[PDB]
DNA sequence: ACCCACCAAAAA
RNA sequence: UGGUGG
């Protein structure tokens, strides 16, 4: 039932994968038929839809970013700029001359939007988070990528029994201090973005109990790192402030 | 160091997200004796609002008896700065930074703001006008210690001020400023990664990233597209940066390690140190115990890691000694420890304890020769490097506001 | 010529 | 490309 429920969380987590999750709104979900409308324009399809998807990301972009996260496309940095251009003058999307960034036209609804960002970021685990044992796999029953953040796998020791250490220790939503931050705290200060959702996840989190474990991720250098946005000792003051030790003690 | 109760750490965490953080800590008990009886009405004016009222909530909840969840916080005065100074020991540096007592004339121990301190000792000498802003020159200080030459040169300009700026720093702080100094003329410019093992076994890879600019028109207009490449360089800038980073990284890891013990493994290894433990072994044990005690030996630095690989075999090859010496350092009630790389925070009624723990590892760095065990695998060949003040380490141990 | 990690996406 | 924490 714990168990499930993990299984649910985790199930949700890797449905919304944003960059995929993106994708659908382009691909099966859109009443335009971009393959159709790709091809016309003689633009790849796979490039058009990462485009796409870009500009509803970004909503507005100068052209060094956009490219960055399309170069792998192409053999040339230029070839990708042209395939814009085309895209930009068949009104995939708008260029405007006089600001010099490009300005999304087609975004995904706002239902989607709200998924992707209630889900879209890992969440803490509702059980106990997986011993681990090779620096693959983050805890979570369904992940097994690197562990080491961004792009530094190794296979040589980076101390897992630290990691191990930190992903047991039990923690719990302090519901006074949640609900001051909501009702008071815009009133004794980004936030408004992770304030409309974070209440639902911490409800949807808590469903089985008010417990669970962060999960810990090293960066190359070996500092240590709690994974997720809305539920994080590390990060924002307005988070740091509702998490407590699920196991409480008499202080004296 | 002076200690104190489980409540008077909650009276300082409150006044710390109030926050009078860089006041002494009997000053911040003051004045929370003071509003004890207002404190839901100072919320609205306080620093940190939603950890004052969490911490103010704790401690109504504390009065009542009740049991509480809410963990007091901790943090490092200057995390960078104390490591450097440990690591050089550099009697002088460690002053700026809490890493040993500094006394005003009074003799009070004072909770020192090295970026303060610096302000000061700039305004002093370049007097009659000084056109500079404090935070102004704590960027240029914090930035430096990173490795930075451009920023400082953005608040001092190139001039006379610079030329102050840095005789200030090497008079306050000679051998952590030398040491900086130092890691600059350190890069390789025929390597493609940095690799470095810390005492507690974690590899440290720094791939080299350069930037690849392909330039590129669109609508006959120019836009430089940079991405990250794999490459070499021929100085770099990074290494003071990342070796630091490693350390407080191996403090938190060995502070965890201390704190947040399993106390059946700990009852364990005290029997195996005494003879007294039922025969077990595994030949998968004996690599890393070695690898781990050879640390101790090269560095000072025992991690308590090493209990995972003691066993009826592989204990003949470390000391007893100075593995219940270890055991016998640590808190006698094991507790969770949360950690932001350089503030730690835990539950009131082991706030002695943290602040022990994190002292005996500057202590610890402070007095063996991480220093040298480190650099000689960055820069490719057997160096050392000599402690400034070789007995800086027993002042350590007793130092006040490390933690603050 | 400053380290890391991460988020965040803008108006006739 | 701005912010979050360190």
């Amino acid at each position: 039932s714990t168990i499930e429920h993990q299984m649910h969380l985790e199930k949700l987590y890797n449905k919304n994968q944003l960059l995929p999750r993106m994708r659908q709104e382009f691909e099966e979900n859109s009443g335009i038929d971009f393959k159709a409308f790709f091809a016309h324009i003689g633009i790849d399809y796979k490039f058009g839809i990462d485009a796409m998807v870009q500009m509803a990301l970004h909503k507005r972009a100068d052209l060094p970013t956009l490219v960055g996260t399309l170069r792998h496309h192409c053999k040339s940095a230029q070839e990708v700029a042209d395939n814009l251009f085309k895209m930009a003058s068949e009104d995939c999307f708008n260029f405007d001359p006089t600001i010099d960034k490009f300005i999304v036209i087609y975004t995904i609804s706002d239902d989607v939007q709200h998924e992707l960002d209630s889900f879209q970021y890992p969440l803490p685990m509702v059980v106990r988070p997986k011993l681990l044992t090779k620096n693959y796999g983050t805890g979570y029953f369904t992940c097994n990528k690197s562990v080491i953040l961004k792009k530094n796998h190794t296979d040589d020791d980076i101390c897992l029994d630290h990691l191990n250490r930190m992903n047991k220790i039990p923690l719990s939503i302090n519901w006074d201090v949640a609900h001051m931050v909501k009702n008071e705290w815009a009133n004794l200060d980004a936030f408004q973005k992770y304030d409309r959702t974070a209440h639902e996840v911490m409800g949807l989190l808590t469903q089985e109990g008010n417990k669970f474990y962060l999960t810990h991720r090293p960066d190359k250098r070996g500092r240590t790192y709690s994974q997720g946005y809305h539920v994080n000792y590390q990060g924002t003051s307005w988070n740091k402030a509702v998490l407590e030790f699920a196991e409480k003690e008499v202080i004296d | 160091m002076q200690t104190f109760t489980a409540r008077e750490y909650l009276k300082i965490d409150i006044a710390n997200n109030y926050g009078l953080d860089k006041e002494d800590w009997d000053d911040r008990i003051a004045w929370f004796d003071k509003n004890e009886n207002n404190l839901l009405n100072l919320v609205r004016e306080a620093e940190e609002p939603a950890l004052f009222y969490a911490g103010v909530k704790a401690w109504m909840d504390v009065k009542e008896g009740k049991p509480i969840g809410y963990p007091v916080a901790l943090d490092a005065t200057s995390s960078g700065l104390q490591i450097l100074a440990c690591l050089t020991g550099d009697r002088r540096a460690a002053e700026l930074c809490n890493v040993v007592n500094y006394r005003d004339e009074s003799g009070k121990v004072k909770r020192r703001d090295a970026y303060t301190v610096i302000y000061n000792k700039m305004l002093n000498t370049l007097g009659k006008g000084a056109r500079i802003k404090r935070n102004d020159c704590k960027q240029a200080i914090m930035t430096a210690l990173y490795g930075s030459e451009a920023k400082p040169k953005e608040v001092f300009g190139e001039g006379i001020m610079l030329n102050v700026f840095e005789s200030t720093m090497n008079v306050e702080a000679p051998a952590v400023w030398e040491l900086n100094k130092f890691w600059l003329q350190c890069g390789n410019p025929e390597a493609f990664v940095y690799h470095w093992v810390m005492p507690d076994g974690f590899n440290v890879y720094i791939k080299v990233m350069v930037n690849e600019v392909e330039t590129v028109h669109f609508l006959d207009k120019p836009y430089d597209c940079v991405r990250k490449v794999q490459g070499t360089e021929e100085k770099t800038r990074m290494l003071s940066a990342n070796t630091t980073h490693s350390i407080d990284g191996l403090v938190v890891r060995e502070l965890v390690r201390r704190c947040d013990y399993d106390k059946n493994q700990i009852e364990y290894i005290k029997a195996l140190c005494n003879g007294e433990a039922e025969y077990k072994a595994s030949e998968k044990n004996y690599g890393k115990a070695m690898e781990l005690w050879g640390y101790y030996e090269k560095t000072g630095f025992l991690t308590a890691r090493i209990f995972d690989y003691l066993d009826s075999e592989t204990i003949k090859l470390v000391n007893t000694q100075d593995i219940l010496d270890l055991i016998e350092s640590m808190p006698k009630k094991p507790f969770h420890v949360l950690t932001v790389h350089d503030c730690f925070r835990c539950l009131p009624n082991y706030g002695n304890d943290i602040r022990r723990q994190y002292n005996n590892l500057l202590a610890t760095i402070a007095k063996g020769d991480l220093l040298s065990f480190i650099m000689s695998q960055v820069i490719g060949q057997e160096v050392t490097i000599g402690k400034l003040d070789p007995t800086l380490w027993e002042d350590v141990l007793e130092t006040e506001y490390a933690l603050s």
